[PDB]
C-alpha cells in the first residue's frame, strides 16, 4: 500500500483565495506526474491541474486554467494549489492523484489517490454593515457600533464630516465568526444633547453600503 | 478536446446481476481509457489501467473494451460491495477528463416519500435560533425536490439537504431538509410548509404547521 | 518597489492545519534565502522559517519545529509554508520576507517584506454540539437534531439501542458558521407514543460530550 | 541564540537623542540588524552589520555594538520615528529576534474617562447584545478592563481595540465589547467595566442594571 494526504481545505468566500497541499506516505513523487483532481456537488469527477515530472509542464483545466496555480517540492514530497479567487463552482471535494503504474510510461492512469478534502466556497463576497447606536447615559460620550461586515474597510463621519473634534474611530476586531466590527465615538458638551443632532456616516465601499444613523439619548 | 458520453447516468441491478456500462468519446482517442469505482465521500479506485486491461489485486469480476471511439465496463455478478458510483477516464500524458459517472445502485419498484414536517423545540428557540426539519422518510428512486414556504411565501437559499442511501432492509432513499431562522425572523410569520415532489407522487405533497399551534 | 504579496490567511481551530503563500514581482526568487515571519500577540517578531537557495537547507524556531514545513517553487516565483497541528500562540500576522542587499552576500537582513497576511488560531478544538428534540405530530416520525459543532463525528442510538428497526441519521451539512449540523430520526407506530417513551443517547466523539434527550409528544 | 531588549516601551519627545539597547545571551560578533515597524505594516531594515546604514536611510539612525551588547540610537526624533523598532540576529540560513521596543511621544500621566454603554433595542431584538466599555483619552498607553456580569468576572467574551496616539494631546483611547446572546445576556442584570490604569490609585467601575 501506498498513500497521499491533502490538506487546507475549509470553508471560503466567493472572490475569496485558498491555498491546498498533499503530502505523501511509502513513496517519493520526485518520479511521478502529480495530479489535482475534484468531485462537485452533483456528483461528477473533473480534473483540475497537473505538473510533470521535474516540475518541467504545468496544466489544468479550462474552468480553473488562469485562476489556480500548481506547485510542487521533490525533495520533501509535497504538491500545492493556489486558488485564486474562487469561484461558487470551485466548492467540490479535492483530491490529490499520482499518474502512476508498476513500471512508468509516457502515458498512465491514476493508480493511486488521497482520501480527498472539502472546500465549501460560500457565495457571499462581501457583506454589508450592521450599525447600532452608543447612547450617551460635563462631558458626555456618544457613538455608533458598525458590525458584522466583510471585507475591510469601513470608513466612519460624523454630522458629514463637521463633527471632527474629539471622534475616536477604532480599529476593527475580527469575530470569531469570520465578520469585523469597530466603534467610533466622540465626546461632545452634556449641554448640546437636546439641541444638536449627531449622526455617524457609515460607509462600506466593499459592499456599496451606506447608512446615516442618529444618536440620542435613550 | 474530447469529452465523455458515460451511459447510463445511474444503472439499477441486483445481486448476482451481470451489467454492462458504455463510454463514447465525442472525438477519438488511442485507447487511452481507463475505470475508476468509487463509494460515496470515498477515494475512487483504480479498476482498469487500459480498456479490457485489469488492474493487479482488482476482483476477477469485472471486465470492459475499447475501440477508439467506443467504450465498455462490464460485472460480472455484482457482490453488495459493487453498489457504488463508477467513472471512466481518459488520460493523456499531462491531462485527464472524465465521464459523468454510472452510479450502480440495487433496484426496486417505484416508492412515493412519506413526508413529515418538525417545528423547532421551545428548548432551541429560546437560544435565539429555530431549525424547522422536512423528514422524506422513505422513497425510491433518489431524485426528489422539496421546497420551503413560510407564509405561503416560496423560500430560497436558507435551507439545507441531505439524502441517506440506500438502505440495508428495503433499499429505499431518504431526504432531510432543515429551514434555517434566527429567533427573531421565526416569530414573524405563522405557517411554515415543505412542499415535495417525486417519480411515485401524481400530485405535491405539502406538510406543514402554524407556529404556536 | 519589489512587490511581494502573501496568500490563505484567516481562521484556524487549535490542532488544525493551514497553509500560507507567497508570490512576488519585480524580481525572480532564486537568487534569495526566503524566509517566514511572524508578530506574536505582544508586537513583537519572531522568526518561522527560512529556506535557503535552491532549497539545500530549512531551519525554523523551536516553536515551530517539527510541526510546520517550508517549501518553494522557483520556476512560478512561489514560497509556501504548511502548519499542521497549529496552536493558539501560532495566532499572529504571517509574512514573506526576502533575505537581500543592493549587492548579495553569504549572510544578509531580510530586505524586501510582503504586506502580510493575519492567521488566527482559534482555541474551538473540540467544539461540542447543542442537541434539540424533533416531536412526533398509524405510523409517526419522530427524532433528534444537532448543531454546531466541530470536528465530527457525533454519534446517536436510540434508547441505548433498544430501538433500530426504521432508525435514520443523516449524513452532516457544513453551515455558513464553518460547523456541522446533522438529524437522527425514527418511524413508530401512532399507538406506541402514549406507552413507550423514546429518548437519543448521543456523542459527539472528539470532545467525548455524552449528551441525552427524551423526544415525546409536546 | 536568543535576545533581550530594552526599554520595552520609551517615551521622549520630539526631537530628542534616544538610545534603544540589544543584548545576545552569548557573542554574536556584529551579525546584528535594525528594523523600524509601524502599526498594520510589514517590518523595514534600517540598519545591519551592527552598524552599515542602509542605503536611504536617514542619517539620523545610528547602529553600534559587538559581542553581545548593541545600541539603535535616533539623533534627533522626528515625528515619523515613533514607532516599534526590533534587534535581529541574522545568520546564513537563518535569524532570530528580540522582543522589540515601542517608541512613543512622552506627556504626562492621564486617567481614562470611563463610559458604559448597554446594547441598543434594536441590536437587541435581532438576539444579539454588544455592551461597549469606552477607556477615553489616557496614558500611559498600559489599561486593564475586566467585565462583571452580577458580580461575575467574564473571561474569553470580549474584544479590545486600541488607537494609536492622538495627533493632538497624545493620549490613547480604548473601546471593549462584551458580545453575548439575547439567551444569554437576559440571565443576568448589572453589568458593569472595571478598569484599571497608572492614573487611577484604585480601579474605576462602570455598571448599569439591565433594563
Ligand atoms: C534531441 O532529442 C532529445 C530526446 O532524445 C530531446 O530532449 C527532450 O526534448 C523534448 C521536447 O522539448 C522533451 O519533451 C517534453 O517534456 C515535457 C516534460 O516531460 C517530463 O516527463 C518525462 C517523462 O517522464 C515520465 O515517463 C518516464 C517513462 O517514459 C518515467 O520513467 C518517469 O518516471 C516519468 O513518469 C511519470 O510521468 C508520466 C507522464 O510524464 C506518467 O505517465 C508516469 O506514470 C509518471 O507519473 C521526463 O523524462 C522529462 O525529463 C526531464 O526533461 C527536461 C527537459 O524537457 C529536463 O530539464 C529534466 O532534467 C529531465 O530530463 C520531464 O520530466 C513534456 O511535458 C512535453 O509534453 C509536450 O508538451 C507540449 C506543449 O509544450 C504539448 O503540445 C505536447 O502534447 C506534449 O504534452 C514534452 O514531452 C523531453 O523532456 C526532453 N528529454 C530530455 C532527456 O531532455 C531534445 O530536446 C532534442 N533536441 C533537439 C534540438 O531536437
Ligand atoms: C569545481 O568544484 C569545486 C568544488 O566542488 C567548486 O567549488 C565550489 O563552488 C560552489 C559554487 O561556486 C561554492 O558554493 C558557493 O560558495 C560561495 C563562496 O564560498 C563560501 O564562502 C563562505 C564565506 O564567505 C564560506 O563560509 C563558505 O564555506 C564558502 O567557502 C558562497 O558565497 C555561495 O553561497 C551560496 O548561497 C548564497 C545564499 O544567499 C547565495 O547567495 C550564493 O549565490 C550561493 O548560492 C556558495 O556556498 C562552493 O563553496 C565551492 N567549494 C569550494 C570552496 O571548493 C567549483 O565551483 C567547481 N567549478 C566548476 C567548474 O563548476
Ligand atoms: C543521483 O541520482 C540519485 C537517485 O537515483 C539521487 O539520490 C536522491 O538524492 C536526493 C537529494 O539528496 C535524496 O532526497 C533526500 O532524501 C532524504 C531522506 O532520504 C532517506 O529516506 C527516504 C524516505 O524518506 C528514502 O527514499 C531514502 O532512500 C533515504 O533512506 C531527505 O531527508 C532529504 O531532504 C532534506 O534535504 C533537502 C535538500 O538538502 C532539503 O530540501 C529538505 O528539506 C531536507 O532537509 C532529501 O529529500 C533522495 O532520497 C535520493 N534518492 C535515492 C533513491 O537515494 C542523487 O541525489 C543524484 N546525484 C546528485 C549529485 O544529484
Amino acid at each position: 500500500e501506498v498513500q497521499l494526504v491533502e490538506s487546507g481545505g475549509g470553508l471560503v468566500k466567493a472572490g475569496g483565495s485558498l491555498i491546498l497541499s498533499c503530502g505523501v506516505s511509502n513513496f517519493r513523487i520526485s518520479a511521478h506526474t502529480m495530479n489535482w483532481v475534484r468531485r462537485v456537488p452533483g456528483g461528477g469527477l473533473e480534473w483540475v491541474a497537473s505538473i510533470s515530472t521535474s516540475s518541467t509542464y504545468r496544466d489544468y483545466a479550462d474552468a480553473v486554467k488562469g485562476r489556480f496555480t500548481v506547485s510542487r517540492d521533490d525533495l520533501e514530497d509535497f504538491v500545492y494549489l493556489q486558488m485564486h479567487k474562487m469561484r461558487v463552482e470551485d466548492t467540490a471535494i479535492y483530491y490529490c492523484a499520482r499518474k502512476g503504474s508498476d513500471r512508468l510510461s509516457d502515458n498512465d492512469p491514476f493508480d493511486a489517490w488521497g482520501p480527498g478534502t472539502v472546500v465549501t466556497v460560500s457565495p457571499a463576497s462581501t457583506k454589508g454593515p450592521s450599525v447600532f447606536p452608543l447612547a450617551p447615559s460635563g462631558t458626555a460620550a456618544l457613538g455608533c457600533l458598525v458590525k458584522d461586515y466583510f471585507p475591510e474597510p469601513v470608513t466612519v463621519s460624523w454630522n458629514s464630516g463637521a463633527l471632527t473634534s474629539g471622534v475616536h474611530t477604532f480599529p476593527a476586531v475580527l469575530q470569531s465568526s469570520g465578520l469585523y466590527s469597530l466603534s467610533s465615538v466622540v465626546t461632545v458638551p452634556s449641554s448640546s444633547l437636546g439641541t444638536q443632532t449627531y449622526i455617524c456616516n457609515v460607509n462600506h465601499k466593499p459592499s456599496n453600503t451606506k447608512v446615516d444613523k442618529k444618536v440620542e439619548p435613550k | 478536446d474530447v469529452v465523455m458520453t458515460q451511459s447510463p447516468s445511474t444503472l439499477s441491478a441486483s445481486v448476482g446481476d451481470t451489467i454492462t456500462i458504455t463510454c463514447r468519446a465525442s472525438q477519438s482517442i488511442e485507447t487511452w481509457l481507463a475505470w475508476y469505482q468509487q463509494k460515496p465521500g470515498k477515494a475512487p479506485k483504480l479498476l482498469i489501467y487500459k480498456a479490457s486491461t485489469l488492474k493487479t489485486g482488482v476482483p476477477s469480476r469485472f471486465s470492459g473494451s475499447g475501440s477508439g471511439t467506443e467504450f465498455t465496463l462490464t460485472i460480472s455478478g455484482l457482490q453488495f460491495d459493487d453498489f457504488a458510483t463508477y467513472h471512466c477516464q481518459h488520460y493523456a500524458g499531462y491531462s485527464a477528463t472524465f465521464g459523468q459517472g454510472t452510479r450502480v445502485e440495487i433496484k426496486r419498484t417505484v416508492a412515493a416519500p412519506s413526508v413529515f414536517i418538525f417545528p423547532p423545540s421551545d428548548e432551541q428557540l429560546k437560544s435565539g435560533t429555530a431549525s424547522v426539519v422536512c423528514l422524506l422518510n422513505n422513497f425510491y428512486p433518489r431524485e426528489a425536490k422539496v421546497q420551503w414556504k413560510v407564509d405561503n411565501a416560496l423560500q430560497s437559499g436558507n435551507s439545507q439537504e441531505s439524502v441517506t442511501e440506500q438502505d440495508s432492509k428495503d433499499s429505499t432513499y431518504s431526504l432531510s431538509s432543515t429551514l434555517t431562522l434566527s429567533k427573531a425572523d421565526y416569530e414573524k410569520h405563522k405557517v411554515y410548509a415543505c412542499e415535495v415532489t417525486h417519480q411515485g407522487l401524481s400530485s405535491p405533497v405539502t406538510k406543514s404547521f402554524n407556529r404556536g399551534e
